[PDB]
RNA sequence: CGAUGUCGGCUCGUCGCAUCCUGGGGCUGAAGAAGGUCCCAAGGGUUGGGCUGUUCGCCCAUUAAAGCGGCACGCGAGCUGGGUUCAGAACGUCGUGAGACAGUUCGGUCUCUAUCCGCCACGGGCGCAGGAGGCUUGAGGGGGGCUCUUCCUAGUACGAGAGGACCGGAAGGGACGCACCUCUGGUUUCCCAGCUGUCCCUCCAGGGGCAUAAGCUGGGUAGCCAUGUGCGGAAGGGAUAACCGCUGAAAGCAUCUAAGCGGGAAGCCCGCCCCAAGAUGAGGCCUCCCACGGCAGCCGGUAAGGACCCGGGAAGACCACCCGGUGGAUGGGCCGGGGGUGUAAGCGCCGCGAGGCGUUGAGCCGACCGGUCCCAAUCGUCCGAGGUCU
RNA sequence: GAAUGCCGGCAUGAGUAACGAUAAAGAGGGUGAGAAUCCCUCUCGCCGUAAGCCCAAGGGUUCCUACGCAAUGGUCGUCAG
RNA sequence: CGUGAGGGAAAGGUGAAAAGAACCCCGGGAGGGGAGUGAAAUAGAGCCUGAAACCGUGGGCUUACAAGCAGUCACGGCCCC
């Protein structure tokens, strides 16, 4: 069955799943809103609050992991030096998926946007 | 249980 | 298996009885409290912009 | 309702405290009692811990020795009331957290990979320096 | 005929007599009677218990006024014992002391659509030799010409679990009355959180 | 979990060295014999001049399972092999001597003779 | 014959009883134990291997026993394809020959999609005279039903001895079933670490992709699991079967019977567990709304309620079920705990160096036990009784 | 009124199997009546004795561009052989 | 369609006259609705007539305790004339 067991699979194997989650997140730490699919923002929430997390933190350990999924050493200075502080004195829930009423025509697909909070 | 052994009437069903 | 087959013809009253199921239902809609026009609830007003109060995208 | 809490508590009146700290690599001795037939005894099982699976009151550790060229492998309940004492007899450094590849490997072999844990052996002789 | 619903509540094992006894633990108590089924009214003999208290908000006028009658607090669960009828008006672990046994009810862990191997131990097939995509499958479902069918209640894959199951004769290993608290020795139906219900045993 | 086709090493000076089980005695239809059940095999292996030869059939009590066998205080073992000791019809060893520690349940299921033999009973 | 696929196996069974075992029996050329024989009994059970395509059979090791049979020699729109009907090839044999043989031998295409009935599950509809929320009785139906060993009685009754009980009483097994995850043992697709080659970020350090749909290796939480653990068979009440009687005539005797009454099976009926008022014969109890406006009817607005939509869930294919929707802890984050990994990076020190020591059980860290309104369940909408007649 | 008749039309199965390699996608910005599918950017993945390149057979305007989207494209289409 | 010899279709009808629908509206287009032509526009080009199967909208009667080659005989009920 399927109790207990925390963690969309969205019809991705491993790899596939991990870099939608980063590519998501380069995405939404660059514009700071993205327009998805509703599953894929629910799954956008956990992943970025921890890099924000970790930027919030600050320490040279923190920038180094958050490497690992951002990359982009100019995209985690945006992230460190000016969207971080914004939540010092927020704990957790940095992200925000409020749905959207229209659907795709392609395949009816309903959509949600995700972006950082005040 | 049948003793004498019965031929089969049909052959394999052969591709056509 | 061995290619399954209809064995008769089903009747306009046999398929027709078994799309007694297969009506729509008229999608749920509520007013918008700020512009008043019929939306989805819980998704941010198409018309407007507005949810949970204030403004949230352009329309 | 907190469920782990009242299971924490259930397991309260069976817990231990009074038996020394040991890692996976630490060559121990386990003091532990046997029924055998009409009297009760302290039979000694002394080897090194190759595993230990946390579980709150419900851990476990796993103790292996070699036994007239049989090895013996023995699990035993950390809090069993049929626990009288563990000694620590030698402190030994693994890398890894359960020691199953020590099974396939010789004497000397073991010697070599689990060397004596020199930094938890100089703080074992400076505690028991109490006053 | 005593009887208690409670949650299950997790698995241990304490010690005991230099034994270790498996024991899945249950928060009985309390439960206030709220109405109590009379040959005169009801035809039959049995105690309606509640159990948990509930959000009095979440609790619609019907059932709010089935409280009333009984002078009691807006509680989540109503279940009823059949042939109890207790002197006071509130059942706890009390009834029960360690050496009793008991009877545990419960909602078993669902396992949805199940194939016929997990829900009935058929075999299926061999896994080489030429099996042809018939691993998991049942084999033969009937005969031939006569009957002509499939017997009722022929054993098929389908849904399996989440359905009630009484596990029997179960030891009470400990009462431990200030918590509310239940042992019993073994296994007990249902997953951590669900209601069981828990009755004086039927055996010997 | 000793079950038929089985190799057992033999810790006893009865000549043998490997026997197989082809037979757990343990009644209709038993699947597995553990420490202290009797067992029906063949003698695989064994010494020269041995009080048993190869291709004997044997009966023999399982000393000790690779399987960890569990008990009631909570604890188990496991030894690095299955071994076994040739007995004879009267549940009496065959050999005068035994080798390696042998499972404190043969007592408690009346093996004492082997068990007194034992170097070590854990 | 405009096709009813044919042996054996596998799987899934179900039925019969001319009963292999377990239960109850009469006779015995029945001392006892153990047999033979016949009667009742179909509840459950009836092992694993060697051989041969084999069913069958023989054999090995066991067992309470290793039953015989029907179901298109049950079961190929379930599987197999070793045997047997194709085409190749050879041996023996028959034939001048082409070839042929209940004579052998090697090889040799088994079809993704279920319309109807049937079966396993799961809903939608209406109905159960007012509209509703709970809790229920159980007509009826299904599940289950097995058995062994040792010990006490007692080395007693019995027997020359060898052997060795009835009855009653305790303990421990096998297989099977239901549930469970504390323990044992698995998995645990990215929870942690180590490692090779290559490309890259950003030169060093530190890291990333790829080598599988985990590159590989050592580990691994919860969940799902069994090899692990708990529990079941019964107890018991009743009616009987074969069989044994009581009292007893017809028939001065006798007779279990013709009046009547006892006793008596794992079998029958209740009992246990599970489904169940579509049980249209649609039940019962507790509780809630109630005389709404307009021409057994109709159209509308409402009441108690309900549905929708949303956050979800050891519930689940969809549906359903259960929980929650700010007056809130539902999920996501965050903090604490657990648990896994097993001592991060940075720097210091030691070594020419690969490395080592220390800071440090550190760093990271899915799911488990909790807390915390930081993010998301905003705002709302639509249905919904006024109660037939004697 | 029947020939597994001939031609044609329309049903059934059924909103069912399928939509043609498991190399893999994500967002942002354009275009527009309309966009998961067209253009641009960035991120990600796949081939690299090819899934790159050049020639021969064969094919015969498919090449370039502009304007279009009924049908062809297994969906879509503002794109296209 | 076949390498080839060779095989070998389907497809007729606005109206007397194009007078073949200017212009307006919805639509991106297709398509419609008006206006207009004509004796006639369900003669409007997918065009004389326009059958049947087949699909669909409205209406009347009827149907969720019922066992069926589907009808037929009787009677009752409702709707219509
Ligand atoms: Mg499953
Ligand atoms: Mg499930
Ligand atoms: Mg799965
Ligand atoms: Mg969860
Ligand atoms: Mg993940
Ligand atoms: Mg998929
Ligand atoms: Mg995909
Ligand atoms: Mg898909
Ligand atoms: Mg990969
Ligand atoms: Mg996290
Ligand atoms: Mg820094
Ligand atoms: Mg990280
Ligand atoms: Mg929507
Ligand atoms: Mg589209
Ligand atoms: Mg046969
Ligand atoms: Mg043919
Ligand atoms: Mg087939
Ligand atoms: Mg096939
Ligand atoms: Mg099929
Ligand atoms: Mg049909
Ligand atoms: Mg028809
Ligand atoms: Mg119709
Ligand atoms: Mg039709
Ligand atoms: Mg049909
Ligand atoms: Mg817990
Ligand atoms: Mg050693
Ligand atoms: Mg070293
Ligand atoms: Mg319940
Ligand atoms: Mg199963
Ligand atoms: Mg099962
Ligand atoms: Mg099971
Ligand atoms: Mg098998
Ligand atoms: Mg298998
Ligand atoms: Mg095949
Ligand atoms: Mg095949
Ligand atoms: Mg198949
Ligand atoms: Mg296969
Ligand atoms: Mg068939
Ligand atoms: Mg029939
Ligand atoms: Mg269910
Ligand atoms: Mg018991
Ligand atoms: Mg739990
Ligand atoms: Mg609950
Ligand atoms: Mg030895
Ligand atoms: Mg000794
Ligand atoms: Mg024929
Ligand atoms: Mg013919
Ligand atoms: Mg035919
Ligand atoms: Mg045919
Ligand atoms: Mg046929
Ligand atoms: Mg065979
Ligand atoms: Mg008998
Ligand atoms: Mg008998
Ligand atoms: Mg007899
Ligand atoms: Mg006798
Ligand atoms: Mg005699
Ligand atoms: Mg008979
Ligand atoms: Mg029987
Ligand atoms: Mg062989
Ligand atoms: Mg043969
Ligand atoms: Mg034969
Ligand atoms: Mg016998
Ligand atoms: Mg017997
Ligand atoms: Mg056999
Ligand atoms: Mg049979
Ligand atoms: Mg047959
Ligand atoms: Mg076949
Ligand atoms: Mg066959
Ligand atoms: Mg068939
Ligand atoms: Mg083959
Ligand atoms: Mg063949
Ligand atoms: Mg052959
Ligand atoms: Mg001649
Ligand atoms: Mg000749
Ligand atoms: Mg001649
Ligand atoms: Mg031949
Ligand atoms: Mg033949
Ligand atoms: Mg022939
Ligand atoms: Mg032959
Ligand atoms: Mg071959
Ligand atoms: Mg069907
Ligand atoms: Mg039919
Ligand atoms: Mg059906
Ligand atoms: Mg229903
Ligand atoms: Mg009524
Ligand atoms: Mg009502
Ligand atoms: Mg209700
Ligand atoms: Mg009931
Ligand atoms: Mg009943
Ligand atoms: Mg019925
Ligand atoms: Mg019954
Ligand atoms: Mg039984
Ligand atoms: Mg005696
Ligand atoms: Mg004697
Ligand atoms: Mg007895
Ligand atoms: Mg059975
Ligand atoms: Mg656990
Ligand atoms: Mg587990
Ligand atoms: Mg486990
Ligand atoms: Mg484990
Ligand atoms: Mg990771
Ligand atoms: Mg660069
Ligand atoms: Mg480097
Ligand atoms: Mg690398
Ligand atoms: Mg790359
Ligand atoms: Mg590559
Ligand atoms: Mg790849
Ligand atoms: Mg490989
Ligand atoms: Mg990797
Ligand atoms: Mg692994
Ligand atoms: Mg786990
Ligand atoms: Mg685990
Ligand atoms: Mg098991
Ligand atoms: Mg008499
Ligand atoms: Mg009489
Ligand atoms: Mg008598
Ligand atoms: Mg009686
Ligand atoms: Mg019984
Ligand atoms: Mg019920
Ligand atoms: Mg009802
Ligand atoms: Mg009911
Ligand atoms: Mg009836
Ligand atoms: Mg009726
Ligand atoms: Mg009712
Ligand atoms: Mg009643
Ligand atoms: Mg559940
Ligand atoms: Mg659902
Ligand atoms: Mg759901
Ligand atoms: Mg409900
Ligand atoms: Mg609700
Ligand atoms: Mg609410
Ligand atoms: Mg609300
Ligand atoms: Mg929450
Ligand atoms: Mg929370
Ligand atoms: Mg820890
Ligand atoms: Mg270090
Ligand atoms: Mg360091
Ligand atoms: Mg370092
Ligand atoms: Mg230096
Ligand atoms: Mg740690
Ligand atoms: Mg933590
Ligand atoms: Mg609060
Ligand atoms: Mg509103
Ligand atoms: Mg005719
Ligand atoms: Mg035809
Ligand atoms: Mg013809
Ligand atoms: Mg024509
Ligand atoms: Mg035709
Ligand atoms: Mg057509
Ligand atoms: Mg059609
Ligand atoms: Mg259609
Ligand atoms: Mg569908
Ligand atoms: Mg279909
Ligand atoms: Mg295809
Ligand atoms: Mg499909
Ligand atoms: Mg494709
Ligand atoms: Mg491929
Ligand atoms: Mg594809
Ligand atoms: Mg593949
Ligand atoms: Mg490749
Ligand atoms: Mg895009
Ligand atoms: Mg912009
Ligand atoms: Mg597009
Ligand atoms: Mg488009
Ligand atoms: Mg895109
Ligand atoms: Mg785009
Ligand atoms: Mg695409
Ligand atoms: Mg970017
Ligand atoms: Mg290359
Ligand atoms: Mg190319
Ligand atoms: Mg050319
Ligand atoms: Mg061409
Ligand atoms: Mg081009
Ligand atoms: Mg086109
Ligand atoms: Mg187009
Ligand atoms: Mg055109
Ligand atoms: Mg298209
Ligand atoms: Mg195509
Ligand atoms: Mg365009
Ligand atoms: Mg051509
Ligand atoms: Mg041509
Ligand atoms: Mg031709
Ligand atoms: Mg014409
Ligand atoms: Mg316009
Ligand atoms: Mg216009
Ligand atoms: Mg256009
Ligand atoms: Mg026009
Ligand atoms: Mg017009
Ligand atoms: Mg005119
Ligand atoms: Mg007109
Ligand atoms: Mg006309
Ligand atoms: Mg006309
Ligand atoms: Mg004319
Ligand atoms: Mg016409
Ligand atoms: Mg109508
Ligand atoms: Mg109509
Ligand atoms: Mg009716
Ligand atoms: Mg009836
Ligand atoms: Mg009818
Ligand atoms: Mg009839
Ligand atoms: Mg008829
Ligand atoms: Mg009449
Ligand atoms: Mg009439
Ligand atoms: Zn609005």
């Amino acid at each position: 069955m399927r109790h207990l067991k925390s963690g969309r699979k969205l019809n991705r194997h491993s790899s596939h799943r991990l870099a939608l989650y980063r590519n998501q997140a380069k995405s939404l730490l660059t514009h700071g809103r993205i327009t998805t699919t509703v599953p894929k923002a629910k799954e956008l929430r956990g992943f970025v609050d921890h890099l924000i997390h970790l930027a919030k933190r600050g320490d040279l350990h923190a920038r180094r992991l958050v490497l690992r999924d951002l990359q982009d050493v100019k995209l985690v200075r945006k992230l460190f030096d000016e969207i971080a502080p914004r939540y010092r004195d927020r704990q957790g829930g940095y992200t925000r998926v409020l749905k959207l009423a229209e659907r795709r025509r392609g395949d009816g697909a309903p959509l949600a946007l995700v972006e950082l909070v005040e | 249980r049948r003793i004498r052994p019965r031929p089969p009437r049909l052959p394999r069903p052969r591709w056509r | 298996a061995k290619h399954p087959v209809p064995k008769k013809k089903t009747s306009k009253a046999r398929r027709d009885a078994r799309r007694s199921h297969h009506a729509l239902t008229p999608p749920t809609l509520v007013p918008c409290p700020e512009c008043k026009a019929m939306k989805p609830p819980h998704t941010v007003c198409p018309e407007c912009g507005y949810y949970a109060g204030r403004k949230v995208l352009e329309v | 309702m907190n469920r782990g809490a009242l299971i924490k508590l259930v397991e309260s009146r069976y817990v231990r405290t009074d038996l020394p700290e040991f890692r996976p690599g630490d060559t121990v001795r386990v003091s532990y009692k046997v029924k055998e037939g009409n009297r009760t005894r302290i039979q000694d099982f002394e080897g090194i811990v190759i595993r230990i699976r946390r579980n709150g009151f419900n851990t476990t550790f796993t103790v292996r020795k070699v036994s007239y060229g049989v090895g013996v492998e023995r699990i035993f309940p950390l809090h069993s009331p049929l626990i009288q004492k563990i000694d620590i007899v030698q402190r030994g450094r693994a890398r890894r957290a359960k020691l199953y590849f020590i099974r396939n490997l010789s004497d000397r072999e073991i010697r070599r990979k689990l060397r004596a844990d020199r930094k938890r052996i100089d703080q074992d002789r400076a505690a028991e320096r109490a006053a | 005929m005593k009887g208690i619903l409670g949650v299950k509540v997790g698995m241990t094992r304490i010690f005991r007599d230099d034994r270790a006894v498996p024991v899945t633990v249950i928060l009985a108590g309390p439960c206030p009677v709220v109405q109590r089924r009379t040959p005169e009214k009801d035809g039959y003999t049995a105690v309606q218990l509640g159990f948990l208290p509930q959000n009095p908000k979440r609790v619609n006028r019907p059932l709010k006024g089935h409280f009333a009658k009984a002078g009691v607090e807006p509680v989540r669960i109503l279940r009823e014992i059949r042939d109890f009828n207790p002197e006071g008006d509130t059942v706890t672990v009390e009834i029960f002391k360690p050496g009793e046994r008991v009877d545990v009810t419960g909602t078993s862990k669902g396992r949805g659509f199940a194939g016929v191997m997990k829900r009935w131990n058929f075999a299926g097939g061999p896994d080489s030799h030429g099996a042809h995509k018939i691993h998991r499958h049942p084999g033969s479902i009937g005969n031939r010409k006569t009957p002509g069918r499939v017997y009722k209640g022929k054993k098929m894959a389908g849904h399996y679990g989440a359905e009630r199951v009484t596990v029997m004769n179960l030891e009470v290993v400990d009462v431990i009355p200030e918590e509310n608290l239940l042992l019993v020795k073994g296994a007990v139906p249902g997953p951590n959180g669900g209601l069981v219900i828990v009755r004086e045993t039927k055996k010997a | 979990m000793i079950q038929p086709q089985t190799y057992l090493e033999v810790a006893d000076n009865t000549g043998a060295r490997k026997i197989m089980c082809i037979r757990v005695l343990k009644g209709s239809n038993a699947k597995y014999a553990t420490v202290g059940d009797v067992i029906v095999a063949s003698v695989k292996e064994a010494i020269p001049r041995g009080a048993v030869k190869e291709g004997d059939v044997v009966k023999a009590v399982v000393v000790r399972t690779k399987k960890e066998i569990k008990r009631p205080d909570g604890s188990a073992i496991r030894f690095d092999d299955n071994a076994a000791v040739i007995i004879n019809n009267q549940l009496e060893p065959r050999g005068t001597r035994v080798f390696g520690p042998v499972a404190r349940e043969l007592r408690e299921k009346g093996f004492m003779k082997i068990v007194s033999l034992a170097p070590e009973v854990l």
